[PDB]
């Protein structure tokens, strides 16, 4: 069967043909048998996912499988899905391969997901508990090689701040407004000023004095004078 | 403009029932009986868990909910014992000091919480010890219930989060590789204990027919039986006697083992560990040496080259969980003083405290209480709601009864020869403004003295000179010598006792040379480049300048030398930018001998209302004018205690440690200095002032409030202050509407409008420097020491610069003993008081912009007791 | 708006170009220890001002950092190795530390790039030009060669620990083999770089599916009886010997293989234990004039075989089966 559905799989490969016979009957019934029972996982493992691994191995089902759950009503599971859910619980050790040729089916599945929302967004949800399943880095990498414990305290994540401290008040209208940012050539230390002169000269000569890569007024800068004792 | 919808901002205080009345009984523990109360107290939770019972160490109290009568024990066929005291109280007891019967309730009801969720679950969850830990490995933190009751009688459980790192462990474990480096501890009590050395089996034996019987005893408390269990291994414990009475061993030399009461056999499923934190220098960066750019000019040079009943007291007794430190480090090492002499310890804090984030704080990073979000699926909102009435959480309208923005504080500075203020979130523009301090200068000559590689610090040490030259703060001459080094330099190598007896010699025949100058002009200071970041070095650094000022000072005395540390990454560092030394060079301005001086103070404006204070109303208000602000800690074990005293404006400030070690004496002196020390400012002021000391890390132990009642009169006011940094009690906010900084950091083009600049009155206001104020409704638990709650609590509270529901950071005050009336403006006080002492923390080169919610002197002391407990002290 | 960064964009185009010009005039320059004396403050200042200019954000990081992968890509004499890598070394924290993919680029380039320079450096000497006399002492060149291995080898290794991702899919030249010599040196085999080194040759190398190969496993010292059919019997048909193994296409290939050069690709094919008994088959069944080498082609094939020998097993006794295959066809009669 894998030789002669081999080479049938080269031939459409070759004729550039997407296109598969539909038994969605069959394909989730054997998923659904080999999910149920651990030890039957384990007994001819090899023949089982080779077979799986070659009706997936075409993503021309799996498109048509993913339009269904946009075009069924509100959140009816999915039983493909929930097959893929259960194999991929169920498969842990069963070979070296097994495990790369399933992470690799779930990787594809998503990003087939993604393909599929291009245009505007059908919801689905299903995303996040596959995303999490694979992952090609920390411990998840080592995942790959409960009773009634569910105290659901569901602690907090840190959430990244975003890298602009200065911000603007507008103090008319009691509001931030928008982000201070001159480009790094605007911070030049100024040499080229005219206050080499002396205070106090007539009244109000603020404006030779206020000179620097900042306005003086966007800190309330207030002057200090008082009559001294 | 202060929007903010009061309504749905989450939490953490679960309510639970509704109080208008609690009844107990006390059976006393008359006529020294025969273990009696221990018998009949395990022998009445056996008939039903949903009792409510504690033990004082032989007294009986048994309690009683609203209205269902109190339960009475099994007695003998004939009854003889009648209870020794009935009574009931309510939810407004005396708040200040806790009445006994109010801290049994609280024990009696943690206790029946903790029971009740052990015996719920399928037998994988123990009390730890205000804590419920699982047996196997699935959250990897503690969670901790904390019951309270308010004052209108809304009794609520808090939900704590602890990230400690507390494994199981197995028999795969029991060899050098774990043993050697983890701290053990006995599980349903909470006390640590080492392994005993094994009987020739490999470190398990069989259980004595005997001791079988204290499982019996385990499913009667802490329901956790595994009589069923058909494998289980048994192993041979010694805990430290000194725990059980609450003195945790010495932090600084931690995994020592220490003599022994007998031995105890105890299951290996509930033992749990704790590991040792690590430290390495660096990463990323070629620790093996090809960073250095000169392997890479000696590669290109070889190319140039080639181109031609023994168990009861274990399971009764608990350990509040403040006595078990968060982290230990493993190289910890040793520091030495005299019975006179305190130096290296107030040299390290003195370098340590004032330095921005250039150490790196060089320990482990903190053990924080992660902020729980939501608790609406799982298991314990089940057994929440079948034990009691009811189980939803607070929300901010309940609690919070004064929500208000803070000001700006203002600051001095001098611009040409103006003295102008200025906002305080104007410091990295200080080198763009050629802002200047007010206080005039201060002037020195350095010697930086470096021995790994001295092409880069040649390039370091002239280009920092002048950078603290070109902004006036004083000439930093730097020194020379005769011979052909590059001056303010010295390339040694092998830092040891012959070079660095020449190197004293020869300042000392330099101070001799320049024999007749002004005192101000000599001062002068020792840079030494730590060559890896951490303590171990830091101390090294620190013996090495105390051995050149012990060879020059008895050589020629009132000759005044400092030591500045400063990495080696920051030196040989292309990336560092030279708008960022300018930071490094006030961290040498805050140092020099005018010490109490520094960059620049608050402004000291008008104030916004005039309010002539006329015929009162005529009750015993004060209105104070000038405070005092001072913060006193004492580290886990009792041996450290870290001190900081600041005015009301940040002017005559001080920092100094004392390490009083085991004894009691050197405590109550160390006490008596601080007190000698505040009252030493005290005398400089108008009068009418009080003196606000805050206790760090929210436990106020009986000893030091002993200490602080004995000095205490009519020389000065105080009002005692608890002060809690950490989240314990975590508010998560959720709301998109309010912080107008919000919309503009959801797409960046929201608010995004043009500034019309005809309206041109703005003000640029940095984010994480906006604190907000709250003053709570009713009093709140202090996060440890369940003996004593407070009066008038608040909070000054950071949001996080991001968009979206998350938990902001808050500073949580408790006053706890007001001297006058109307506690209220006090706390607001202390508040308007805390906001500007916390905007001072920048200026001063304590922290980069980190938390500008924490004072400067609470910061300081937290960075003293969280980088100085770990060294380990001889007394020779 | 966008003048800010065409200016951005163009002070950085200006900045590359003045650092490949200093760079190649090291070697347009170096004949005197005093103009070299010069050379490595001059070297070490402008490193030191470009990386003041860098942290500035007065260079635009990404087309800087593209230009980098691009210039250690493009060298081929070895000369200015050590001073290139130490320039790599410092945005070496930005380069790899981004937390056909436009995601993670410069990581599997900078990998790709580094394995290629450890293969090319591990390849030969250090000279270049050959151009000159007493071209080469060993000594020198084997301790200038040591150094640069082991900066490539430490560089390789942060990679590894680095990339929680672990992409190093190779699209250009499909695994050839140098890491696990780096790997067996470092850690004294700790289990978890073995296991993502495993994981990494399952992932990696592109394993075919392999259906026929198996059943190659089961494949042992067996023989080939050829019986014919009862219904074959009344037409007097042939049987064919019974094969283990097709390799069908190699078969064919077979036929084709004639004024080709045939003998180099099938090298690439490990078949030697299964298609050389086979291709023996071919050669005695068919061909009378329509292959007139065949013999000496499979002698050649054999001889390829011969040659190429690792190990006594598998090897010498080919011959043996040979043997007991020619010893079979008697039998058969």
């Amino acid at each position: 069967s894998m030789r002669f559905q081999r080479e049938t799989s080269g031939m459409i490969v070759i004729s550039m043909e997407n296109y598969h016979l539909l038994i969605k009957i069959i394909r989730q019934l054997s998923e659904l048998n080999e999910g149920n029972l651990s030890k039957r996982e384990i007994q001819i493992d090899a023949v089982l996912k080779i077979f799986s691994f070659h009706q997936d191995s075409i993503f021309q089902r799996i498109i048509a499988d993913l339009s269904a759950d946009k075009p069924t009503s509100p959140f009816i599971d999915s039983i493909c899905k929930l097959f893929d859910k259960i194999s991929f619980n169920l498969r842990l050790k069963l070979f070296l391969y097994e495990i790369l040729s399933s992470l690799k089916s779930f990787a594809i599945y998503s990003s087939t997901i993604d393909a599929p929302a291009f245009h505007t967004s059908g919801k689905v949800e299903l995303p996040k508990k596959l995303l999490n399943l694979p992952p090609f880095q920390v411990s998840s990498f080592v995942k790959e090689t409960s009773f009634s414990l569910n105290l659901g305290i569901g602690i907090v994540e840190i959430a990244h701040e975003n890298e602009q401290k200065w911000l603007i008040y507008d103090k008319k209208d009691h509001k931030y407004v928008c982000t201070f940012s001159m480009e790094p050539y605007h911070f030049i230390s100024n040499y080229n000023t005219k206050y080499t002169d002396d205070m106090a000269t007539g009244s109000n000569d603020t404006t030779a004095f206020n000179d620097s890569c900042v306005n003086l007024s966007l800190f309330d800068a207030r002057f200090e004078r008082k009559n001294p004792h | 403009a202060s929007t903010y919808r009061l309504e749905d901002v989450l939490s953490s205080f679960y309510r639970v029932e509704k109080i208008k009345k609690i009844n107990y009984h006390q059976y006393i523990s008359k006529a020294q009986n025969d273990q009696w109360s221990i018998q009949m107290e395990f022998m009445l939770r056996k008939q039903d868990p949903k009792t409510l019972v504690a033990l004082l160490s032989r007294d009986l109290w048994c309690f009683s909910i609203n209205d269902d009568p109190v339960p009475t024990p099994p007695a003998i066929e004939h009854k003889p014992v009648s209870p020794d005291k009935i009574g009931t109280f309510t939810a407004d007891y005396s708040k200040p000091n806790l009445p006994p019967h109010y801290a049994l309730f609280l024990k009696a009801l943690r206790r029946k919480i903790y029971i009740n969720l052990a015996l719920g679950s399928h037998n994988k969850l123990i009390q730890f010890g205000n804590a419920c830990i699982s047996l196997s490995g699935v959250p990897n933190y503690l969670v901790q219930l904390e019951p309270h009751l308010f004052v209108n009688g809304d009794l609520t459980v808090s939900l704590c989060a602890k990230n400690m790192g507390l494994v199981p462990m197995k028999e795969e474990n029991l060899e050098e590789s774990f043993l050697s480096k983890h701290a053990l501890y006995l599980a349903p009590s909470g006390i640590r204990m080492h392994l005993a050395p094994a009987s020739k089996q490999g470190y398990l034996i069989t259980p004595p027919k005997h001791t079988e019987l204290l499982l019996t005893t385990l499913s009667v408390s802490h329901g956790i039986n595994l009589q069923n269990k058909k494998n289980l291994k048994w192993v041979a414990v010694v805990p430290d006697l000194g725990h059980l009475n609450g003195h945790t061993p010495t932090i600084a030399s931690y995994l020592t083992p220490l003599l022994e009461a007998k031995k105890l056999v105890w299951p290996l499923h509930l033992i749990f560990a704790q590991p040792v934190a690590d430290i390495e220098n660096s990463t990323s960066g070629d620790p093996s040496e090809f960073h250095c750019l000169q392997d890479a000019l000696d590669a290109i040079d070889d190319f140039i080259q080639l181109k031609q009943s023994s168990s009861l007291p274990f399971l009764l007794r608990h350990m509040p969980l403040a006595s078990i430190p968060d982290i230990f480090i493993t190289p910890t090492p040793v520091v030495t003083i005299s019975e006179k002499e305190q130096d290296i310890l107030d040299l390290i804090a003195e370098q340590v405290v004032t330095d921005y984030n250039i150490l790196g704080n060089l320990g482990i990073p903190k053990i924080a209480y992660r902020g729980v979000k939501d608790c609406q699926e799982g298991l314990i909102t089940t057994t929440m709601l079948q034990l009691f009435s009811t189980f939803d959480r607070l929300n901010g309208n309940d609690t919070i009864s004064k929500f208000y923005n803070m000001k700006q504080p203002y600051v001095f500075v001098k611009k040409h020869h103006e003295l102008i203020k200025v906002k305080h979130d104007s410091q990295p523009f200080i080198k763009f403004l050629n802002f200047r301090p007010p206080n005039g200068i201060k002037n020195f000559k350095s010697l930086l003295l470096s021995s790994s590689f001295k092409e880069d610090c040649l390039s370091f040490a002239p280009t920092l000179s002048q950078t603290y030259i070109n902004q006036e703060l004083g000439f930093c001459e730097l020194l020379k010598l005769t011979n052909e080094d590059p001056p303010g330099l010295m390339y040694l190598k092998a830092f040891d006792k012959n070079k660095l007896l020449l190197l004293a010699a020869q300042i000392v025949s330099y101070c001799s040379n320049n024999k007749n100058s002004i005192k101000n002009v000599p001062p002068i200071l020792i840079i030494l480049p730590l060559d890896n970041a951490t303590l171990t070095e830091l101390v090294d650094k620190a013996n090495i300048f105390q051995v050149i000022k012990n060879e020059v000072c008895a050589k020629m005395p009132n000759i005044e030398l400092y030591l500045k540390v400063i990495p080696m990454d920051f030196i040989r560092n292309v990336l560092v930018t030279v708008d960022q030394y300018v930071n490094v060079a006030i961290s040498i301005y805050n140092m020099l001998p005018p010490k109490s001086v520094k960059f620049t103070h608050i402004a000291h404006t008008l104030p916004e209302k005039v309010n002539f204070r006329t015929m009162q109303q005529s009750s015993s208000i004060i209105y104070y004018d000038s405070y005092i602000h001072l913060a006193y800690s004492r580290s886990v074990d009792k041996e450290w205690v870290f001190a900081a005293l600041s005015d009301s404006y940040g002017q005559g400030s001080m920092t100094k440690t004392w390490y009083v070690g085991n004894s009691r004496g050197k405590f109550d002196d160390a006490c008596n200095q601080i007190w000698n020390i505040a009252l030493n400012l005290a005398s400089k002021k108008f009068g009418k002032i009080c003196l606000i000391l805050t206790r760090l890390n929210g436990i106020l132990p009986d000893d030091e409030l002993m200490n602080w009642r004995r000095l205490s009169g009519r020389n000065i006011h105080l009002a005692v202050v608890c002060v809690d940094d950490n989240s314990k009690i975590s508010f998560i906010d959720e709301d998109k509407l309010y912080p107008s900084f919000k919309p503009i950091y959801k797409d960046t083009r929201f608010g995004g409008r043009m500034d019309m600049t005809r309206l041109y009155d703005y003000e640029i206001r940095d984010i994480d420097q906006d604190i907000h104020g709250i003053v709570f409704q009713h009093p709140f638990p202090l996060a440890h020491s369940q003996h004593r709650c407070a009066i008038r609590s608040g909070a000054l509270i950071k949001f996080k610069k991001c968009d979206g529901d998350t938990v902001w950071d808050k500073f949580a005050v408790n006053l706890l003993n007001c001297p006058h009336s109307d506690s209220t403006q006090l706390l607001e006080t202390i508040l308007e008081e805390f906001r500007n002492l916390a905007a001072l923390n920048v200026w001063y080169g304590l922290s980069d912009g980190e938390d500008g919610h924490i004072p400067w002197h609470i910061l300081a002391v937290k960075k003293m007791m969280n980088t100085l407990v770990h060294t380990r002290v001889k007394i020779a | 708006d966008a003048i800010s960064m065409h200016l951005l964009k163009d002070w950085t185009d200006t900045f590359v170009y003045i650092l490949e010009k200093l760079i190649f005039d090291m070697t347009n320059h170096y004949n005197d220890s005093q103009q070299l004396r010069t050379w490595k403050r001059q070297i070490s200042y402008f490193l030191k001002l470009l990386g003041n200019c860098y942290s500035l954000r007065l260079i635009n990081k990404e087309i800087f950092h593209h230009w980098l992968v691009e210039f250690i890509n493009k060298m081929e004499n070895f000369e200015f190795l050590p001073l290139s890598l130490h320039i790599l070394m410092i945005f070496w924290n930005d380069i790899c530390q981004i937390d056909q993919k436009e995601p993670f680029f410069l990581v599997t380039k900078i990998t790709d790039m580094l394995l290629h320079k450890y293969y090319i450096v591990s390849s030969s000497k250090s000279m270049i030009n050959d151009e000159n006399y007493i071209i080469n002492d060993i000594k020198k060149n084997n301790k200038i060669k040591l150094n640069i291995l082991k900066i490539l080898s430490s560089l390789i290794l942060k990679i590894f620990q680095e990339q929680s991702l672990e992409v190093f899919i190779f699209p250009t030249s499909n695994w050839e083999i140098y890491k696990p010599l780096l790997f067996e040196i470092v850690s004294n085999a700790d289990t978890n770089q073995n296991s993502d080194m495993k994981k990494k040759l399952e992932l990696i190398s592109y394993r075919n599916e392999s259906l026929k190969n198996n059943s190659s496993i089961r494949n042992v010292i067996m023989s080939a009886s050829n019986a014919n059919d009862f219904q074959l019997t009344i037409v007097t048909c042939k049987q064919f010997p019974k094969l283990s193994c097709i390799q069908l296409n190699c078969i064919d290939t077979q036929f084709t293989k004639l004024l080709d050069d045939n003998p180099t690709e099938f090298d690439w094919p490990t078949y030697v234990d299964q298609n050389p008994l086979t291709m023996h088959k071919i050669i005695q069944l068919i061909l009378w004039s329509i292959h007139p080498s065949r013999q000496f082609d499979h002698y050649e094939s054999n001889q390829l075989v011969a040659k190429l020998l690792l190990l006594r097993i598998n090897s010498t006794d080919e011959d043996l089966h040979e043997f007991q295959i020619e010893d079979a066809i008697w039998s058969l009669v």
